[PDB]
C-alpha cells in the first residue's frame, strides 16, 4: 500500500526539483534533501512497523505487503510491487545512500542543477523500483530506465578535467553493456512465460506464478544464463567489469552519482530473488562456474587495485574484489553465507561510499587524482587522512566494522560448503590488506612527492565531516551488533534458502 | 570482579579520546589520558587478581551480547578469566603501564604524541581482548587489532619511508598468519559447531572419536598462526625488519603484548594440541629451529636493536619449545620474566640512543661506564637475566623449569638445543656488552624484576593447566649445575674474544667465515627468499595486469563493429549504376536461394 508511494516519492521530488528551479539555484538542494529524507524515514518507519524479527519461514511467496494493480492486461502484466526483509534492507540502504549522494552534492551551484536532482531521484527511485518489483516485465522496466538519467549525468555532469569524449566514452561503454544485458534478461523473461503459457494456457508475467513452470533441463539452464548475464554486468564479474572503474573515473566529480546509481548491489538482490528460485536445478549446475568466477574477481579486483595510480579506479577494483565474495556466498545454498552475502552487501555499500566521499574530497582539495603527485598528507590534513585510514582499514576485512562480519560469515557458509574456494578466497583477504596498504603509503605517507602536496590543504566542512561519521558510526555498529540486520532479513533468505535446496 | 569488560573499555576510552583529540591537547594531558587508560586498566586487572585470589581460583565468565546467531552459528561476547587469562593480563596491563610511563618521558618534543598514545591505548585493549575471549572468533578480534596497531605503532614516523615500508611488512606478515588462523577457526566450527574454547575441548573427543584429520588440520593451522604473531619459523622477518619504529613500541611488541599472543594462543587451545601430538612436538621443533637461527642471527648482528630482536626470537623460540615439551608452567613463567627483562632492556637501548643523539654502530662505542653507569647496570642485569646468570636472575630460573620440563618428557633433540641455545644466547648477550660498554622509577621496577625477585612470582596455572612431569631431584641437580656451567662457560669465553679482538678477526676475514656471518646477517636467507618467491611474482604480475587485459577483451567487439561498418560504407559510393548493379545483384541472390530451397 505504502510501496507505491516508496517509488513515487522519489519521483515526484526529482519532478519537483526541476520545476521550482525558477525559484532559485540554491533552492533544490533543499527540496531533495526533503524528499530523499521523506522516503528514507518512510522506509525506517515501514521496518519499525514491520516486525520482520517475529517471522518465520513459511515459503515462496511470502511478502511483508504486496500490491497489485493492471497496467498492460493483454500480456497479464501489473504494477506488481512486494516486500519483505532482505528487499526492506536493500530500499534503507538506497534511501540513506540517497541521502548521502544530495549532501555530497550541496554546495553544487550551477544553473542546471535542478535537472541533476532530478536525474539523481530518477535513479534512486528506479533503484528501489528494482528492489520492489515483482513483475518481471515491471522489474525489467526499472532495471532498464535506470539507465538513462545515469548516462546523461555521467556524459554531461561528470569529471570536468578529463575532456568531454572521455566522459561521453565512459558513459556509452556503461549504457552499452548494462543495456544489452537487459535485453538479454528480457529475452529469458519473454521465454519463461511463453513456456508458461504453453503448459497452463494462461498469459502471465507474475513471479508468484511463473515459480511452478516445467521446463525441461537445458531450457532452464539458458534463461538462468540470460538473467545471469544481465546480473553479471550489474555486479560486476569478471570479465564484465571495466565499465565500473571507467564510470567511476568519469562520475561526476563530487561522487553522488557513485553513490547514488552504482553502490546499490541490486545484482545480488536479483540473483538471490529470481535467479535461484526461478531455476534452482541450474543454478546448482551453474555454482562451481560462479564460484571460480569470484574467486577469479576478487584476486583480479586486488591485483587491480594495486596497479592503479589513480584512487578512484582503485577503489572501483576494490569494489570488485568483495563483489567476487559476493557471488561465492550467494551460489553456496547457505544459510550462513546467505546472511553474509547481506551484510557484506550493506557494509560494502556503506564503506564504499565512505572511500568515494574522501577520495572526492581530497581531489576537491588536492586538484588530482595521481597518487604519484601526493605523499606526506597526514601532515597536510586534518580529517580526511584519517578517516580514509579507517575506511581502509574496514575496507580489508578488519574486525570491528562490518565488513569483517560480512566477509568471514560468508567464508564460514562457504567453508562449510566448498572448502578450497574459502581458502583461496582468505587469501584474497591478505591480497586486499596489501592493496589498502599501498594506497595508504602512496597518498597519505611518506614525502611529498609534488608541490601541491607540500601545502597545508583545508579542512573538511562540518556536513561531509559528519556524514562520514555517520558512516563510521554505522559500520562500527554493524561489525560489533549485526543481529538487527539478521533478523530483519532471516525469513527472507531462509525462504530462498529452503526453496533452492529443497528442489535440486 | 565483572569488571574484565572495564579492562576493555578503558583503553578503548583512551584511544577513541586521544584520537579525536588531533594533537590539539598539552603533552602533559594527553600524557595523562594514555597512561591513566592504561594504569587503571592494571589497577583493575589487580583488583581482580585480589579478588580471584580470594575466591580459590575459579573461572569466570562475563557475558556482554551475543556477536552472531545465525542458526546454529552462535557466536558470543563473552569474556571469561581463569588462571592463564589472569597471568596475561597483569603482564599485559602492568609491563604496558610501566612503558607507558618510559614513552611518556620519552617522546617529549614528538610530533604525533596524542596519537603515539592513542595507538598504544587501542594496542593494549586488543591484547586484553585477546586473552580475555573466550571463543575464537572475539580473539580473533583482539588479533587482527594487535596486527593493526603495530602497523600503525611500528610505521609511527611516517616521513621517513623505510619505516612505512617496515610497518606494512609486518602487517602482511602478520596478516598471512591471522590467514592461516582463520582457516583453524572455519575448520573448528565445521566440525565442533562451537568455537567456545571449553565447549571446543569438551566436544573434540567425542566428535573426533573416529577421524582425527580434521583436528591436526585445526591444530596446524592454530600454530600457523601462532608463529605468524609470535615471529617464528616462517614468519619471523619482520621482527628483524621492525626496528625503524621507536623504541617504546619495539618494548611493547617485544614484551608486554605483540610476541606473547602466539605462546598464549597455544596454551589457551592446550586441550587441543594435546588431542593432537604430532602438531605439539612440530610446534617445539619450530621454537628449537626459530631459536637457533635467532642465536646465530643475533651474534652476528650490527645494531643494538637488531641484537634485541633476534634475542626477543630466541627466546620466544624457548617458550614455543617449552610448550612442545609440555612445559606449559615454564612457558608462562619464561613469558612473565622475559616480558620484565627484555622491557628493561629496551628501555636501557632507548636511554643509551638518547645518550648517543643518533644511531651509531656499536663497534664504535666503548668507555661509557664512566659516564653513563646506571645505564650499563640497567643492561648489566637485563643481559643477565637474558643470559641465565644463576642464582642472582629470574631468567636463569625460567630456562631452568623450561629445561627440566624439556629432559622429563623424553625429548633429547630438543633438549640438547636449549641447552646449545643458552650457550649461543650467553655469547651473543656478553658480545653486544662488551663490544658497547668496553674498548627512573620504570627501570628500577624491571631491574629489580630482572633478579630473583622476579623469580619469586608464581603464576597461578594450577587449574587452567597442566602441570610438569617431575624430573628426579638428583637430575634436577645435574641440570641446573649444567645449566649454570654452559651459561658461565658462554659468559667467559665471549668476554674472552670480545674484551682487542685478535681470534673473532681470523674468521671474520676467513672467506668461508665471511659468507656464514654474511648468510647469518641476512636471517639466513629468508628475505631473499621470500623477496624471491612472494614480492617480486607479485610486482610483476601487477605490472603486467596494469592495463587491464579482460577489459580489453571485452572491448575487441567495439573495435570489431567499427571496422564492419568502415567496411560496409564502402558500399555506399554514390554512384546509381552501382546502385542498379547491387539491385541486380540482389535479385539474382534472392532467385538463386529461392530456387534451391
Ligand atoms: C559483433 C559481435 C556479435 C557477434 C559475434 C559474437 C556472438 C554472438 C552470439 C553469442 C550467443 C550464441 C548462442 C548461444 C545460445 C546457444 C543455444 C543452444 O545451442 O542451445 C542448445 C541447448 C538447448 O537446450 P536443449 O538441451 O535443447 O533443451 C531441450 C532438452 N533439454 O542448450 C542447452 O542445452 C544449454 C547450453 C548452455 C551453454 C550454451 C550457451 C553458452 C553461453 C555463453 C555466454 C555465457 C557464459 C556464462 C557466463 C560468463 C560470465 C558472465
Ligand atoms: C547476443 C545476445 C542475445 C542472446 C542470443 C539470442 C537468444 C538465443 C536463444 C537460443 C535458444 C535455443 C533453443 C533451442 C531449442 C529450440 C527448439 C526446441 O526444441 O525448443 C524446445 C521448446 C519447445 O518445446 P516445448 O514443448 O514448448 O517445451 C517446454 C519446455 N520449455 O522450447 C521452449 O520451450 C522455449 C525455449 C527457450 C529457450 C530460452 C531462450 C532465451 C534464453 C536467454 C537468452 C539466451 C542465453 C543467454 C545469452 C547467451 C550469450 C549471448
Ligand atoms: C611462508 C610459508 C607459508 C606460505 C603461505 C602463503 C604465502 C605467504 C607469504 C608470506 C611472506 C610475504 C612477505 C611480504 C612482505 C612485503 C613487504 C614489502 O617489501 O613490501 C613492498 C611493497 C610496498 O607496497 P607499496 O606501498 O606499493 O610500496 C611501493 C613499492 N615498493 O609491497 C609489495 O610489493 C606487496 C607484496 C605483497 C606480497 C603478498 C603475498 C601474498 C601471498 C598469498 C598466498
Ligand atoms: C574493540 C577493542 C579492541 C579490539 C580490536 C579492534 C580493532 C579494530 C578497530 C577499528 C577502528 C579503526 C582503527 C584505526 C583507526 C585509526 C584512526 C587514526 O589514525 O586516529 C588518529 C588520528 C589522530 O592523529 P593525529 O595525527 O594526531 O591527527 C591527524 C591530524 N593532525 O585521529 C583523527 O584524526 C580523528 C579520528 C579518526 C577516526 C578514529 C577512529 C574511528 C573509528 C572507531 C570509533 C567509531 C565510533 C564508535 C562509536 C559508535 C557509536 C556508539
Ligand atoms: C571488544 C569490544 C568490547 C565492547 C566495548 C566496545 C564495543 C564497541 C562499541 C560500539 C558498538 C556497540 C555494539 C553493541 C552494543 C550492545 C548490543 C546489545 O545487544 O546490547 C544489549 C545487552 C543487554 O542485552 P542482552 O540480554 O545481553 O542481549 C541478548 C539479546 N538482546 O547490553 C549489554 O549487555 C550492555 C553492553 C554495554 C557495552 C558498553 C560499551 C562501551 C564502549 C565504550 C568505548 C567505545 C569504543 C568504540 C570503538 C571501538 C573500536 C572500533
Ligand atoms: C655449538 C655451536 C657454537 C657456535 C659458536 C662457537 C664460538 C666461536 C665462534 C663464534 C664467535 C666468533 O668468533 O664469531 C666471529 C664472527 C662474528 O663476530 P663479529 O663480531 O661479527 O666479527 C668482528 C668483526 N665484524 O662469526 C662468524 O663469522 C661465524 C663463525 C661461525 C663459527
Amino acid at each position: 500500500m505504502l510501496l507505491p508511494w516508496l517509488i513515487l516519492i522519489p519521483f515526484i521530488g526529482g519532478f519537483l526539483c526541476w520545476q521550482t528551479e525558477r525559484f532559485g539555484v540554491k533552492v533544490p538542494r533543499w527540496i531533495a534533501l526533503i524528499t530523499m529524507g521523506l522516503t528514507l524515514a518512510l522506509s525506517l518507519q515501514l521496518w519499525l512497523q514491520g516486525g520482520y524479527s517475529l517471522t518465520q519461514s513459511a515459503g515462496i511467496p511470502q511478502w511483508q505487503s504486496e500490491f497489485d494493480m493492471p497496467w498492460i492486461p493483454r500480456f497479464g502484466i501489473s504494477i506488481h510491487l512486494a516486500i519483505d526483509g532482505l528487499s526492506l534492507l536493500m530500499v534503507v540502504l538506497t534511501g540513506l545512500l540517497g541521502v548521502l549522494a544530495v549532501l555530497c552534492s550541496w554546495k553544487e551551484i550551477e544553473k542546471y542543477q535542478g535537472f541533476f536532482h532530478l536525474n539523481l531521484m530518477w535513479i534512486l527511485g528506479g533503484v528501489i523500483g528494482v528492489f520492489l518489483a515483482i513483475d518481471m516485465f515491471l522489474f525489467f522496466f526499472f532495471w532498464e530506465m535506470m539507465l538513462v538519467p545515469m548516462y546523461f549525468l555521467i556524459a554531461l555532469w561528470g569529471h570536468k578535467a578529463s575532456d568531454g569524449k572521455t566522459r561521453i566514452t565512459a558513459a556509452t561503454k556503461f549504457f552499452i553493456y548494462t543495456q544489452a544485458s537487459g535485453l538479454v534478461m528480457l529475452i529469458a523473461i519473454l521465454a519463461l512465460v511463453f513456456v508458461h503459457y504453453n503448459a497452463t494456457g494462461v498469459w502471465t508475467f507474475n513471479y508468484e506464478e511463473l515459480l511452478n513452470t516445467p521446463m525441461s533441463s537445458g531450457v532452464e539452464y539458458l534463461l538462468m544464463l540470460g538473467f545471469f548475464i544481465a546480473f553479471a554486468v550489474k555486479m560486476p564479474v569478471v570479465p564484465l567489469h571495466g565499465w565500473l572503474p571507467d564510470a567511476h573515473s568519469q562520475a561526476p566529480t563530487a561522487g553522488s552519482v557513485d553513490l547514488a546509481g552504482i553502490l546499490l548491489k541490486t545484482a545480488a538482490y536479483g540473483l538471490l530473488r529470481f535467479s535461484l528460485p526461478l531455476f534452482p536445478n541450474a543454478s546448482a549446475e551453474f555454482a562451481p562456474i560462479a564460484m571460480w568466477l569470484g574467486v577469479i574477481g576478487i584476486f583480479y579486483g586486488a591485483w587491480m587495485a594495486f596497479a592503479q595510480t589513480d584512487i578512484k579506479r582503485l577503489i572501483a577494483y576494490t569494489s570488485v574484489s568483495h563483489m567476487g565474495f559476493v557471488l561465492i556466498a550467494i551460489y553456496t545454498g547457505s544459510q550462513l553465507a546467505y546472511q553474509g552475502a547481506v551484510i557484506q552487501m550493506i557494509a560494502h555499500g556503506l564503506s564504499a561510499a565512505g572511500l568515494f566521499i574522501l577520495c572526492g574530497q581530497l581531489y576537491e582539495r588536492i586538484h588530482t587524482r595521481d597518487m604519484r603527485m601526493m605523499g606526506g598528507l597526514w601532515s597536510k590534513m586534518k580529517w580526511l587522512p584519517a578517516l580514509s585510514l579507517f575506511f581502509a582499514v574496514a575496507t580489508l576485512g578488519m574486525p570491528g566494522t562490518g565488513n569483517f562480519v560480512g566477509e568471514f560469515m560468508i567464508l564460514f557458509g562457504s567453508f562449510q560448503v566448498v572448502p578450497v574456494i574459502t581458502v583461496i578466497s582468505t587469501f584474497g583477504l591478505v591480497f586486499a590488506s596489501v592493496y589498502s596498504l599501498a594506497m595508504l603509503h602512496r597518498a597519505y605517507f611518506g614525502k611529498a612527492k609534488s608541490q601541491i602536496a607540500s601545502q597545508e590543504l583545508p579542512g573538511m566542512s562540518l556536513r561531509e565531516l559528519f556524514m562520514i561519521l555517520l558512516l563510521v558510526v554505522l559500520l562500527v555498529l554493524l561489525g560489533f551488533y549485526p543481529q538487527p540486520i539478521l533478523d530483519t532479513s532471516h525469513s527472507a533468505i531462509g525462504n530462498i534458502q529452503q526453496w533452492f535446496v529443497n528442489s535440486v | 570482579m565483572n569488571m574484565l569488560a572495564l579492562t576493555i573499555i578503558l583503553p578503548l576510552i583512551g584511544f577513541v579520546l586521544l584520537a579525536f583529540s588531533r594533537g590539539r591537547w598539552s603533552e602533559n594531558v594527553s600524557a595523562i589520558v594514555g597512561v591513566g587508560s592504561v594504569g587503571l586498566a592494571a589497577l583493575v586487572t589487580a583488583f581482580i587478581g585480589v579478588d580471584f585470589f580470594a575466591n580459590g581460583e575459579q573461572t569466570y565468565s562475563q557475558p556482554l551480547w551475543t556477536w552472531m546467531s545465525v542458526g546454529d552459528f552462535n557466536i558470543g561476547f563473552n569474556l571469561v578469566l581463569d588462571g592463564l587469562s589472569l597471568t596475561m593480563l597483569s603482564v599485559v596491563t602492568g609491563v604496558g603501564f610501566l612503558i607507558h610511563m618510559y614513552a611518556s618521558w620519552y617522546m617529549r618534543g614528538e610530533e604525533g604524541y596524542s596519537r603515539f598514545f592513542a595507538y598504544t591505548n587501542l594496542f593494549i585493549a586488543s591484547m586484553v581482548v585477546l586473552v580475555l575471549a573466550d571463543n575464537l572468533l572475539l580473539m580473533y578480534l583482539g588479533w587482527e587489532g594487535v596486527g593493526l596497531c603495530s602497523y600503525l605503532l611500528i610505521g609511527f614516523y611516517y616521513t621517513d619511508p623505510k619505516n612505512g615500508a617496515a610497518a606494512m611488512k609486518a602487517f602482511v606478515v602478520t596478516r598471512v598468519g591471522d590467514v592461516f588462523l582463520a582457516f583453524a577457526l572455519f575448520i573448528l566450527y565445521n566440525e565442533l559447531g562451537t568455537l567456545n574454547f571449553r565447549e571446543m575441548v569438551e566436544l573434540a573427543p567425542a566428535h573426533f572419536a573416529d577421524g582425527n584429520n580434521m583436528l591436526m588440520w585445526a591444530t596446524l593451522m592454530l600454530l600457523g598462526g601462532a608463529v605468524g604473531k609470535s615471529a617464528q619459523l616462517p614468519l619471523q622477518t619482520w621482527l628483524a625488519d621492525a626496528m625503524a619504529g621507536p623504541t617504546p613500541v619495539s618494548a611493547l611488541i617485544h614484551a608486554a603484548t605483540m610476541v606473547t599472543a602466539g605462546v598464549y594462543l597455544i596454551a589457551r587451545t592446550h586441550g587441543l594440541f594435546l588431542m593432537t601430538p604430532e602438531v605439539l612436538h612440530l610446534v617445539g621443533i619450530v621454537g628449537a629451529v626459530t631459536l637457533l637461527l635467532a642465536g646465530f642471527a643475533a651474534l652476528v648482528q650490527t645494531d643494538i636493536k637488531r641484537v634485541l630482536a633476534y634475542s626477543t626470537m630466541s627466546q620466544i623460540g624457548y617458550m614455543f619449545l617449552a610448550l612442545g615439551v609440555q612445559a606449559w608452567d615454564a612457558a608462562i613463567f619464561h613469558l612473565m620474566t622475559h616480558a620484565f627483562f627484555k622491557a628493561l632492556l629496551f628501555l636501557a637501548s632507548g636511554s643509551v640512543i638518547l645518550a648517543c643523539h643518533h644511531e651509531q654502530n656499536i663497534f664504535k662505542m666503548g668507555g661509557l661506564r664512566k659516564s653513563i653507569p646506571l645505564v650499563y647496570l640497567c643492561f648489566l642485569v637485563g643481559g643477565a637475566a637474558l643470559s641465565a646468570l644463576p642464582l642472582v636472575t629470574a631468567g636463569f630460573f625460567s630456562k631452568d623449569e623450561i629445561l627440566a620440563g624439556a629432559m622429563a618428557n623424553g625429548h633429547i633433540n630438543l633438549m640438547v638445543a636449549g641447552l646449545v641455545g643458552a650457550f649461543m644466547t650467553s655469547l651473543y648477550t656478553f658480545r653486544m656488552i662488551f663490544i658497547v660498554f668496553h674498548g627512573s622509577l620504570p627501570l628500577i621496577v624491571l631491574l629489580i624484576l630482572s633478579t630473583f625477585v622476579g623469580a619469586l612470582i608464581v603464576p597461578p596455572l594450577q587449574g587452567v593447566l597442566p602441570q610438569t612431569t617431575e624430573l628426579a631431584h638428583g637430575s634436577m641437580l645435574t641440570l641446573e649445575i649444567t645449566s649454570g656451567v654452559v651459561a658461565v662457560v658462554g659468559i667467559l669465553l665471549a668476554a674472552w674474544l670480545w674484551l682487542k679482538r685478535t681470534l673473532v678477526t681470523s674468521i671474520a676475514n676467513s672467506a668461508p667465515g665471511r659468507l656464514l656471518s654474511t648468510w647469518w646477517y641476512n636471517a639466513w636467507g629468508f628475505d631473499w627468499l621470500y623477496d624471491k618467491v612472494f614480492v617480486k611474482p607479485f610486482l610483476g604480475i601487477a605490472w603486467l595486469l596494469k592495463r587491464d587485459p579482460l577489459n580489453s577483451m571485452m572491448n575487441i567487439p567495439a573495435v570489431l563493429s567499427r571496422f564492419a561498418g568502415k567496411g560496409l560504407l564502402l558500399s555506399e559510393n554514390g554512384y546509381l549504376r552501382w546502385y542498379v548493379a547491387s539491385m541486380s545483384i540482389g535479385a539474382v541472390v534472392v532467385l538463386a536461394l529461392l530456387m534451391v530451397l
